[PDB]
């Protein structure tokens, strides 16, 4: 299979998002696919009109803390954005053309419904005025945020957390639990399952697959990487892609084996992020400190007996390498073969 | 010296050659220029100064005749039929109207513009006097501005504190010489009365605030005769509005500012959620005002019956569409639509066809195509505005087969002229900006007065012969 026969996939840089001072750490396209959210070294969260690059809203969460990650509540009936800076998770309703009085009301309701593992509090007058309604405080700086698909639970991971490293938060109950205190090493990042009550936790050298309703552990995964940077779960639920600082990209077929079904090395520097397209397109991408994104075709067949078809289709260059850092995060549009990237160069970029 | 057999032919009424003059031997290495000089000469058309282009098997000659024969593998004794046409006068840079912020929309009031003609009815709207044309700009700063042609601001709309838009404007048009409509990020369409006093002083006063959309209102088309408006919104809906207080119905109260869940606040005549992704364009059929066409990021062009809201027809194209324009053709009630895509090309479609080709593609832009305007002079040309920072002029009389790189399906037409962003061109750099950095075009309109284009460089740019 040649890249010609594998269209569509993004090939060119089409919009740049300028405004952050210093690095852009995180990117997240909203559930409806019209807005981008970014988090920065400058401690701002910014929301943008996706196609034009217009900044439409921003807020400074904390002057002294970098926003490490931004992730939307994955439900279209609200407009809720989660952002981590240092020790806190902030839940907010950005000011945006889609936020009608009704949509605003709905969103406020979801957040206020709840009214030390996690300390749930209102964030104070200045932040309340700008549309930030909750501040949740944990023990150790968050480096990752992952929502459950129904929007009532979100998980946060804190590498130096030691033993409150992984927290799971129930939005409706304003309640932070820290199960899974059992664990092998240092936690890097985590993720819920798209179709089942499973939960994945990535340590430095393995990915442990767990069960939520029952209790604890159904599977280990062994990428065989010296240090895992990131992973993402295929929408089908049966496959994983894993990135590493070791410059290797792994595809795991969870059924077939617990070690990589395929190994890809294309990057001359660390991989920082990976991401499956979630809307049905057979695409995924990774992002490296060499300043490039590699795009792959990744097709999971209907027939179980046959194996996934994995083919690289494009290398996306355009980000500037700044003090040996390149691309720090990536997201896909929910429906179209478009991706956005966060750069150390202070920009986010849209590719189509 | 090598010769080539040439037969001249034309569709220009005033420029027919006598029969004995039509077949001719010319030097094999002659190009468009030399062929043009021959036609203009005294022994031929004797027109002197008319630049011609030449159609051969449906596409413009862009090489020597020897090379055309080579590239198409034809015999040296092949007789070529050259259909000569008048070529476009180049629209060169004339002026810039400086703004503080991004320009999202431009429109032109002239005696020959749609709003001028709707005013020529003189039915409560005064006719546009020659020399007193006006240019409308809308800005991401939330304000409308009216300019004379010499580039002075005559009027600025009120701010959000005084009845104006409360967020960035995305779209705006004249309905007549004294009525305008605009729409944007506050989910409203505003209808304005415009009055002018001493030719350098003016006032814009809001007469309606129109509510209905539940997302950004990104595009609008108007009919100044019936006083109607069409909108396309990010909410995926097409809105159909009266622009007159006498006909605008009451609004959905839950959408109003201050709603718990002095300009008249009204709702739509109709509001139809027909798209599964953002709706990006909505236009009246130029020949039948009870019919509309919409386009959307969901890849479709839909045909609407405005009396009922019914989607009469759905075409599914291969890419998300960001813009739509109707070309008006003599002898035909059904327009030809130009659809600008997120995939950098423009697709030509007849909205009364099955999706599967039942095909012509305009290729050349390097980024999203978000604005389109038909030539006021004829029916085979138009100008497109793109996030690559350019406006491109197209001539649909010229079409070559598609290459395999272009999918090998359909005909391909290339631009006859590129209008660069003067703010970038005057830098004297060869490197064009990547990803429209600082220079995206958001809106272009082609009037007899000229081609006007606004965007991220915060200028309305004026180009004309
Ligand atoms: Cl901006
Ligand atoms: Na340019």
């Amino acid at each position: 299979p040649s890249p010609d026969e594998l269209k569509p996939f993004p090939t060119v840089q089409q919009t740049i998002f300028r405004g952050h001072e210093g690095r852009v750490r995180s990117v997240a396209i909203d559930p409806t696919g019209v807005a981008l959210a970014t988090g920065g070294d400058d401690g701002t969260v910014r929301v943008w009109e996706l196609l034009t690059g217009r900044q439409v809203w921003s807020v400074k969460l904390n002057g002294d803390e970098a926003v490490n990650t931004v992730r939307w509540r994955p439900t279209k009936d609200t407009f809720i954005l989660a952002a981590a800076a240092g020790e806190d998770i902030f839940l907010m309703i950005p000011t945006h053309p889609s936020v009608t009085p009704a949509l605003d009301q709905a969103s406020r309701d979801i957040l206020n419904a709840g009214f030390p593992p996690g300390k749930w509090a209102r964030p104070g007058t200045r932040l309340e005025d700008e549309g930030v309604l909750l501040r949740i405080t944990v023990r150790s700086t968050i480096k990752a945020i992952s929502w459950h698909r129904r929007g009532d639970h979100f998980a946060t991971v804190s590498p130096s957390g030691q033993r409150s490293s992984v927290a799971i938060h129930t939005l409706s109950k304003h309640l932070t639990q820290i199960p899974f205190r059992k664990l092998n090493g240092l936690a890097q990042t985590a993720s819920f399952h798209p179709l089942r009550p499973l939960f994945f936790v990535a340590t430095q050298r393995s990915i442990r697959c767990y069960d939520l309703q029952k209790l604890e552990l159904v599977k280990i995964v062994q990428p065989g990487a010296k240090w895992i940077s990131s992973f993402d779960v295929h929408p089908g639920g049966d496959n994983l892609v894993v990135g590493s600082y070791d410059k290797r990209l792994l595809w795991h077929d969870l059924d077939l084996s617990n070690r990589p079904y395929k190994t890809m090395r294309f990057h001359t520097e660390a991989i920082r992020a990976v991401r499956f397209h979630k809307g049905g397109l057979p695409l995924f991408a990774d992002a490296s400190d060499d300043g490039s994104l590699q795009i792959f075709h990744g097709k999971v067949p209907n027939d179980q007996l046959e194996n996934p078809t994995i083919v690289p289709v494009k290398m996306l260059k355009g980000h500037k390498v700044v003090n040996k850092l390149g691309v720090l995060d990536i997201d896909w549009h929910p429906r179209e073969p478009w991706c956005v990237s966060a750069g150390a160069d202070g920009t986010a970029r849209l590719w189509m | 010296v090598a010769q080539v057999k040439v037969i001249f032919t034309t569709t220009e009424p005033d420029l027919e050659l006598p029969e004995s003059k039509r077949q001719l031997l010319v030097p094999a290495d002659i190009r468009r220029y030399g062929l043009s000089r021959i036609l203009n000469s005294e022994s031929m058309l004797d027109t002197g100064s008319i630049p011609f282009d030449f159609l051969i098997n449906g596409s413009f000659l862009r090489s020597s005749l020897e090379d055309y024969l080579t590239s198409n593998g034809l015999s040296l004794e092949t007789t070529l039929t050259l259909q000569y046409v008048r070529s476009l006068i180049p629209p060169v840079y004339e002026a810039s109207f400086e703004h503080d912020d991004w320009v999202s929309a431009v429109d032109v009031l002239s005696a020959t513009s749609p709003a001028g003609r709707w005013s020529s009815a003189a039915n409560s709207s005064a006719a546009v006097q020659p020399g007193q044309e006006r240019v409308l700009s809308a800005s991401y700063d939330g304000l409308l501005r009216i300019w004379n042609a010499s580039g002075s601001v005559i009027a600025t709309s009120p701010s959000g504190s005084h009845g104006g838009h409360t967020a960035s404007i995305k779209a705006a048009k004249f309905l007549t010489s004294d009525r305008l409509a605009s729409a944007g990020m506050d989910r409203t369409v505003r209808v304005w009365k415009y009055t002018e006093s001493d030719h350098f002083t003016g006032e814009l006063k809001p007469t309606l605030e129109l509510y209905g959309h539940t997302g950004s209102v990104d595009w609008l088309d108007v009919d100044g005769h019936s006083k109607h408006i069409l909108t396309a919104s990010a909410d995926g809906a097409i809105g159909f509005w009266s622009a007159s207080k006498a006909s605008a119905p009451e609004p959905d109260a839950s959408l109003l500012p201050g709603a718990h869940v002095s300009t008249a606040q009204r709702g739509p005549l109709g509001l139809w959620s027909i798209h599964t992704a953002p709706a990006t364009a909505a236009i009246f059929d130029p020949r039948d005002r009870t019919v509309a066409y919409s386009a959307s990021q969901d890849h479709t062009v839909r045909t609407l019956d405005l009396t009922t809201g019914q989607v009469v027809s759905t075409l599914t194209l291969t890419h998300p569409l960001l813009s739509l324009s109707a070309l008006t053709r003599a002898g035909t009630t059904s327009p030809l639509l130009a659809a600008g895509t997120s995939a950098r090309h423009i697709t030509m479609v007849d909205p009364r066809a099955s999706s599967a080709t039942t095909v012509m593609t305009l290729r050349g832009h390097a980024n999203k195509v978000v604005s389109l305007s038909p030539s006021p002079e004829n029916e085979y040309s138009l100008v497109s505005g793109s996030h690559d920072g350019t406006c491109r002029v197209w001539d649909l009389r010229s079409v070559r087969p598609a290459t395999k790189e272009e999918g090998s399906l359909g005909g391909v037409s290339e631009p006859v002229y590129v209008i660069e962003r003067e703010s970038w061109a005057s830098k004297g750099k060869k490197k064009r900006p990547v990803a429209g950095d600082g220079c995206k075009v958001f809106s272009v309109v082609w009037d007899k007065l000229g081609i006007f284009s606004g965007g991220e460089d915060k200028k309305v740019q004026v180009n004309r012969g």
